[PDB]
């Protein structure tokens, strides 16, 4: 159980470090991504049209 | 038809367009699985009425339509309400189908007028020796039933119901204000076993009105009025000597205080509602003796902080006409019913009301019991040989009396196997008078234990040796 | 693996969007947010803010809807958007909560992964009516001799644990939780009892100590610890009893038996008072709102013993009230005393007089009475109760008992020995057969000659002897449930032999 | 008391009562539009240096203010019921709240004619073709014999997504999508 | 706001229909509750003057506020509703 | 963001913003003040107006005066550079030794540690005081309470605890004087300067000081506890060392909250306290806990108004403390110092599985015999001592001896009593009280056990009195 607990703790630490890097990198990357921002301006317009069709 | 504009707590405000309902009117909320009845309490202006709720207010949306019923909360009333359990709004909660009656009556009704009031005190003979002798129940009066569990309060209630049904031919109503659900179910099944309520034929004698503790304060504030309306139907449309039970009046006062506090009204002393006296009077004054019949209320009383001077017990005592206290010490002594012969008092215990003979007999019994208490103190301190022959004979007579106060109950026949007795008032008075006169001093002490008329006592004495 | 499973989780999550009902925060302060708009909001409905904090719409005033905040109010600014969830507050429920520490909303706070709950149950469901319930008969063995003897608790009964601070209320609840181990790990299904401990207004260190105590005793595997600590917002402390009550109602409806322990209901009342005052609801006695008796009444009434038609389950409630200087006439103590069936009264004087647990048998009552006892325990307990009442009647003369009547001295000796029998150590619950054997050895006058100070040593030695050598008699008593005449003679022989050999 | 016509919005407050009463009165006699025009022009004649002063001054008699306003509204062509509203406001001392009453009545009449703006706040505005596309899709959302107004906002904090409040709905596909990544962070 | 600042009174004022109703000698209940009824009108009512309601109950003008009159009802307030017409009796509360 | 002051009613200042509304619990800088005035945002009143509590006097403020926003709560200079430096509520140094040049700044408002961060281990912290180490032992990394009235000896007891523990403590220590006398603060500062705990010449100080006294407005006294516990939090989390957090008096935090509550716009709770009493008290207390990163041993002095422990402010604190020490006025009037109540003090570690069977037995026997003495006092009141039996006279004598032997002179109390301060080891206390319980010293006068250390000192005093 010593080894099992050590491995579990290392797994959790690796998971939190990975998610920390991901969450600190994605936001700045997409903030610097205008070519993805312009299409993100239209990822939902078709979704908005579908939603309004569902409403109507 | 109005619309909900405020759902603050259990207080719901409904705004109407065409016609504002008067105060104390029942509003039924639409769109809910279970009936939600709102009672109008105030007219806030701008065509808005502030109402208290008789059920939970969760799921209420600002704008839900509410229908004005056009009258106060009307309950199903009639001979078919016997043996049924109904909540404040009149819905049956015994899962035995709808209560099919002919007419409904609003719970909020005016007290009987001055002319309708009776002008002569009269003793309601309950068939119990101790009650009918020392603390008689005035017809149309109010009784404060002290004592809680372990003294057979429920057995006494069932026996009172049975005796009033058999003697005066009048039905009974039990209105449980803030009654525990577990205790409510236990009382329901105990009454079923006792036979006072029958699930097979229409011979039931009790109409149950249960307002549980989990209901909002408005519900418990009107459960007493619901039971009182059920009793009023029997008093007026049938002319019976109804017997109303409230268990207990203190929870009625507490529910009234909570309802007043929810409406943002500045509380009175010891945190009670300003309208404590007026609400108590409006509830109690409907319990009176009209020309058609009468309603007698046996209300259980809980004294907060054991302070008889608190506003709730004082206001309740303002309306009481007699008190019956069930002492645990008497029950441990083995005397059933456990009515304390000394602490129990009746306002009508006056020669002008019960007659000279009855008053003299009761006063003699109480004096002998007090002398027995003093001699028992002496026996506790000194020896039994210290007291004279007169003291010994008084001790013997008092023991015979306090064992004669015990009485078998018909409601307890199935348990103890002893036949119940409905002792008439004349027999009680004659027996106690003869005991005081020393006529039966030769009989043993156990000759008077758990018997009805004194003839049964002499028969039991003959059975012994 | 970690990166792969993380990406699998994120691809599994779907970022759906849809219409909502929203409103703006007019004014936020002291955990109360006044929200403009939100026309189609139900009363007592969960709503979530822009910052991610959840809330409960309590006051549906005309101009604004008053919502309590499930967190710190610094994250809510004026003008923030309050979305509508569309459902009344509900908590995860099921067998998956066993062994887990959860907050008032059911979210896991023990760091052992998400709750695998498959069912969702509300927190404000009505209690069962008169018809579905049945009279309480099955005992709820707390493991304490004083409780199981003089103040018995049945399954479906609201028994109060009332007393001043630092008297042993939490210890009584925790040993009641521990005692149920012998039934849960066994085979008899109708005896298993799932405990649910709700901590209200207590520091996280205390809850951690309690969880460690349960884990060391192997009692967490059937226990749910709903935690609403003092750091948590007042609405969470208000909701925690209802969340625990719903978690127990799940077991109650499915025929299982659940035990719910609302620790410090007084602190829940304080939190509700804070919410009501900050909502400008009119106050009452001790600043509590008018609907404070309603708060505890609609909660404790949900504790009931269902009949066979509804499954035969149960939910036993053990509220804890922290009186101040033993004043039971206060508002919340009076409310809870009126609501519940009985109470177990603890006193500091008895605690420091050597009577631990500090149960004051004179004031502790049980309205369900002996109907919640086994036949053997009832048989011994009637005699013990009568003798202890007789002793408490004559306890005033103990100071000058040397120059007293022989009967008075006999009563004093018997009562002192019975009181020494009632003493019990902490975290050491006793089986029902062991308790009935000890009480039998006491009431039948096998301790009068023995020194009063030596009762505890004799009790421990006799328990060890009967467990080791006479296990058959204890098993027969447990299975039969009554001390029959043959078992009475066997017990007489055993106690006589051990008393002879004790010296 | 005769029943009064409830406005659709039903705003609340001190200005709320006056606006509701005015809406009910003008709905009768069918003078909503004239009253709305007189309100939008009476605000301008309530912001002159002479008019704005002497009505916020608390040491001039209300009678003086009532007349100062009665003759002003008489010479301002106002002879229907709006003069009565101004007189009532002067008498009750709610003159300082008159702009609020005007705004509330204007919002009521706007909801009677137009619709709640479909506020969109993503970033600097995109091409006009996308603007008219979103206007058309919002119209399709409404599609109840009505025309909605539009209010476009700019938010650097909001990422590539947009948030739209079509009336009182407020859909959200914005930086909160990256917030929903906590599910991966949690489990 | 004030008691007489209600929307109905404001509508009556702005509509100009404040001429038909006799506000000098009669009045209409604005808000009945807690045993005290607020009455709009009765401009010529006196302090402690007894006023009779539409239902038949009689009341005493206790508080003469600038915009309303606080009338205590000598009877059950259930019989009194908002909009009920209150008329003066022209006499301080007396008894035969 | 610049806002204008619109209301200066009392210590509550209302500031109206137009562009950027600051969030709740934000420090606001008032422009135009000769000193630094800080306003903490408490409520959002609406209409872009925030209600704030002033951290200094509000005199001189004028409606329309400009107010800035920091963008963050009150940030104090924190780090190892604050050792030996007294600092104000807002972090300003008040010891006239220059600025507290540190590389770190921490907001005084922070979230409490999570459930998973709680540490369940608990050792025993021997303090050398007989009553404390015998009946209510203190636990390393545990919360300690010093409930007492006005004049029972809370300040002297906490000073003795500082003398006994802080010097022997390897880690750092923090003292947070909340709403107390400035004379006491000056006395403590000079005592720690001359005791070497605070060294002005070089950076070897071990105690930080945070002082908001009763002359400060209620806004200041409601935040100094947060500042001190924030310094303790830094010493606990950023550095792994153990921390000592002495607070005197913590009741002033609640009292300051109550003082500001009425003007904040809240319906008063019971006995006139704020409705948010328990909430804010818990929010403060949960931060002072031993986590897995570090341990904070908190010794908080709690003022009990009118010596009524049922008052809400001291009542709510009981659930927040592991070991509690109740000083009673009745014991103090008898001359027994410290005035610790033997039958009221409690400790979580008081358990045979933790302190051993012998310690638990001795403590329980002492408490039982004192309770029996309390019972017998009523009989003695009417019957008379000479009329008691011979058996209970021995119990009364033993109880008197135990009551006197619980008393102990303190090093910080040498100026009053004149006796030399004593520090009795735990085993010596256990042995002495066990010997007294066994009756081994029934032949010595009760005067010999008054104001002594180990039992050997008691017998020495007995024979010295016999010599005269
Ligand atoms: N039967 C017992 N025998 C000996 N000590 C006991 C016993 N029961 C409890 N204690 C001790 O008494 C103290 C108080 O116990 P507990 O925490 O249960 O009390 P409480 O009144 O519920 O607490 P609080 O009011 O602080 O929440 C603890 O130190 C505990 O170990
Ligand atoms: N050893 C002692 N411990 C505590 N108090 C003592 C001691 N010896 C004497 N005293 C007296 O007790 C008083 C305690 O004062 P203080 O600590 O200021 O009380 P508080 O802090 O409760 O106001 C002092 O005035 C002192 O004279
Ligand atoms: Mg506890
Ligand atoms: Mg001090």
């Amino acid at each position: 159980d010593y080894h099992i607990s050590v491995q579990n703790m290392m797994r959790q630490k690796e998971q939190e470090h990975m998610i920390r890097w991901v969450e600190k990198h994605v936001v700045q990357s997409i903030s610097a991504q205008q070519e993805k921002e312009t299409i993100a301006k239209c990822i939902a317009d078709l979704k908005l049209l579908a939603k309004k069709a569902q409403a109507q | 038809t109005g619309r909900i504009v405020a759902v603050i707590g259990a207080v719901v405000d409904v705004q109407f367009d065409e016609g504002l309902p008067p105060i104390l009117n029942a509003l039924e909320v639409q769109g809910r699985e279970t009936r939600l009845v709102l009672e109008v309490a105030q007219h806030l202006g701008e065509s808005t009425v502030r109402t208290i709720a008789m059920d939970g207010t969760e799921g209420l949306v600002r704008g839900q339509k509410v229908l004005d019923s056009g009258a106060p909360i009307k309950i199903p009333v009639g001979p078919e309400t016997l043996g049924r359990i109904m909540n404040v709004i009149g819905e049956p909660i015994d899962e035995r189908g709808p209560i099919k009656t002919k007419q409904f009556a609003a719970i909020h009704a005016e007290a009987p007028e001055f002319m309708e009031m009776s002008v002569e005190q009269e003793i309601l003979v309950t068939g119990i020796k101790v009650v009918d002798l020392l603390a008689p129940y005035a017809k149309g009066g109010k009784i404060g039933l002290f004592g809680g569990a372990g003294v057979g309060k429920t057995v006494l209630i069932m026996e009172l119901i049975n005796n009033v049904a058999k003697a005066h031919g009048g039905y009974s109503v039990f209105a449980g204000v803030g009654e525990r659900t577990r205790e409510g179910n236990d009382l329901y099944h105990e009454m079923i076993e006792s036979g006072v309520i029958n699930l097979k034929d229409a011979t039931s004698k009790v109409a149950l009105v249960y307002g549980q503790m989990n209901e909002p304060p408005g519900a418990r504030a009107r459960v007493a009025l619901t039971g009182l309306t059920v009793a009023e139907y029997f008093r007026d449309q049938e002319g019976q000597d109804v017997l109303l039970f409230i268990d207990n009046i203190f929870r009625f006062t507490q529910a009234g205080s909570e309802v007043s506090a929810l409406l943002g009204r500045i509380p009175s002393a010891v945190g009670y509602q300003p309208t404590l006296a007026t609400d108590m009077g409006t509830m109690q004054e409907r319990i009176t003796t009209t020309k058609k019949g009468s309603i007698t209320s046996v209300q259980a009383i809980y004294v907060p902080a054991d302070d008889l001077t608190d506003p709730a017990p004082a206001t309740t005592f303002a309306h009481l006409d007699a008190t019956t206290v069930l002492s645990r010490a008497i029950a441990e002594l083995g005397i059933y019913p456990a009515v304390d012969p000394l602490d129990s008092t009746s306002r009508i215990m006056d020669p002008n009301i019960v007659g000279s003979e009855h008053y003299d007999v009761a006063r003699g019994v109480q004096k002998i019991l007090q002398d027995y208490k003093s001699l028992q103190d002496i026996i506790a301190i000194l020896g039994m040989d210290e007291l004279s022959e007169e003291d010994k004979l008084t001790v013997s007579r008092a023991r015979k009396i306090q064992r004669f106060l015990s009485q078998p109950f018909q409601v307890a026949e199935v348990f103890t196997g002893h036949l119940g007795k409905l002792v008439p008032l004349k027999e009680t008075i004659k027996g106690f008078q003869q005991i005081l006169a020393g006529e039966y001093d030769h009989l043993p002490e156990q000759a008077f234990y758990m018997v009805g008329p004194i003839e049964e006592a002499v028969a039991k004495a003959d059975k012994l040796a | 693996e970690v990166s792969s499973i993380l990406e699998e989780r994120i691809l599994g999550a779907d970022t759906s969007v849809d219409l909502e009902e929203t409103g703006r925060v007019l004014s936020i302060g002291d955990g109360i947010a006044r929200v403009h708009g939100l026309r189609n909001v139900q009363a007592e409905e969960m709503v979530e803010f822009s910052s991610g904090l959840k809330g409960m719409s309590l006051n549906l005033e005309p101009d604004n809807v008053g919502v309590v905040v499930f967190g710190n109010d610094k994250l809510i600014k004026e003008g923030d958007i309050v979305k509508r969830t569309g459902a009344i507050v509900d908590v995860p429920v099921g067998e998956e909560l066993l062994g887990r520490v959860v907050d008032a909303l059911g979210n896991a706070i023990d760091g052992k992964g998400p709750i695998g709950s498959k069912t969702r149950r509300r927190v404000g469901l009505k209690a069962p009516g008169i018809i579905p319930r049945i009279s309480v008969r099955e005992p709820m063995q707390t493991g304490i001799k004083a409780v199981d003897s003089l103040v018995p608790i049945g399954r479906g009964q609201r028994e109060l644990i009332i007393g001043d601070r630092q008297t042993g209320k939490t210890s009584i609840a925790i040993d009641t939780i521990i005692n149920q181990k012998r039934f849960n790990d066994g085979t008899d299904e109708k005896k298993k009892l799932y405990c649910i401990y709700v901590a209200i207004g207590q520091k996280r260190s205390t809850v951690a100590q309690l969880v460690k105590r349960l884990t060391d005793a192997d009692a967490m595997k059937y226990t749910i610890v709903v935690s609403a600590t003092a750091s948590d917002a007042a609405p969470l402390q208000y909701l925690a009893p209802y969340s625990g009550c719903s978690m127990g109602e799940y077991f109650r409806d499915n025929g299982k038996h659940a035990l719910i322990i609302y620790d410090d209901l007084s602190k829940q009342a304080v939190a509700y008072r804070q919410m009501s005052l900050l909502l400008r609801r009119p106050p009452g006695r001790e600043a509590y709102p008018g609907d404070v008796f309603y708060l505890h009444s609609r909660l404790l009434e949900r504790a009931a013993k269902m009949n066979d038609a509804f499954g035969g389950g149960s939910l036993t409630a053990l509220p804890v009230i922290e009186t101040q200087a033993g004043d039971v006439s206060a508002y919340i103590p009076t409310n809870v005393i009126s609501i519940t069936d009985g109470q177990i009264f603890l006193e500091t004087e008895l605690f420091y007089k050597g009577i631990r647990p500090a149960i004051n048998v004179g004031l502790s009552v049980s309205r369900v009475g002996s109907a919640a006892q086994t036949r053997a325990m009832k048989q011994v307990a009637g005699t013990m109760k009568l003798e202890l009442a007789q002793y408490r009647e004559v306890a005033a003369f103990a100071q000058f008992g040397s120059d007293l009547d022989a009967a008075t001295q006999q009563l004093l000796s018997r009562g002192v020995r019975l009181t020494e029998l009632l003493k019990q150590g902490q975290y050491a619950p006793m089986a029902i057969e062991e308790q009935v054997a000890v009480i039998y050895a006491g009431v039948r006058g096998y301790l009068d000659k023995l020194e009063p100070s030596k009762i505890t040593k004799f009790e421990n030695a006799f328990l060890s002897h009967v467990i080791s050598q006479h296990q058959a008699l204890l098993g027969k008593i447990r299975a039969d449930g009554k001390i029959s005449e043959e078992t009475d003679a066997k017990l007489k022989e055993i106690v006589t032999n051990f008393l002879a050999g004790f010296e | 008391f005769a029943k009064l016509v409830r406005p659709p919005v039903q705003i609340y407050g001190i200005e709320g009562r006056y606006a509701t009463a005015l809406y009910s009165a003008a709905s009768k006699q069918n003078k909503l539009e004239q009253v709305e025009k007189e309100l939008l022009r009476v605000a301008q004649i309530l912001k002159e240096p002479k008019v704005a002063a002497s009505i916020m001054n608390p040491y001039v008699k209300r009678s003086i203010k009532v007349k100062s306003l009665s003759d002003m509204t008489a010479k301002e062509k106002f002879s229907p019921l709006t003069s009565n509203l101004i007189n009532l406001l002067a008498e009750n001392g709610r003159l300082s709240s008159t702009p609020g009453v005007i705004s509330a009545f204007s919002t009521m009449m706007s909801v009677h004619r137009g619709e709640v703006p479909c506020s969109v706040t993503t970033a600097s505005p995109l091409d006009e073709a996308t603007l008219t596309e979103l206007k058309t899709v919002l119209k399709s959302f409404l599609s109840k014999g009505q025309i909605l107004k539009l209010e476009v906002k700019v938010d650097p904090s909001i990422m590539g997504g947009m948030i739209v409040r079509i009336g009182e709905k407020y859909v959200d596909m914005s930086a909160k999508t990256k917030i929903q990544k906590l599910s991966r962070a949690m489990r | 706001t004030t008691t007489a600042e209600v929307s109905s009174i404001l509508e009556e004022r702005i509509l100009g229909a404040d001429t038909s109703v006799d506000l000098e000698e009669t009045g209409r209940v604005l808000s009945i509750g807690d045993g005290i009824a607020r009455v709009h009108g009765l401009r010529n009512v006196q302090a402690e003057e007894m006023v009779e309601f539409s239902s038949g109950l009689k009341g005493m003008s206790l508080n003469l506020e600038p915009d309303n009159v606080g009338v205590v009802v000598f009877g059950n307030d259930k019989l009194i509703k908002e909009g009920d017409i209150v008329k003066r009796t022209g006499a301080i509360v007396d008894v035969p």
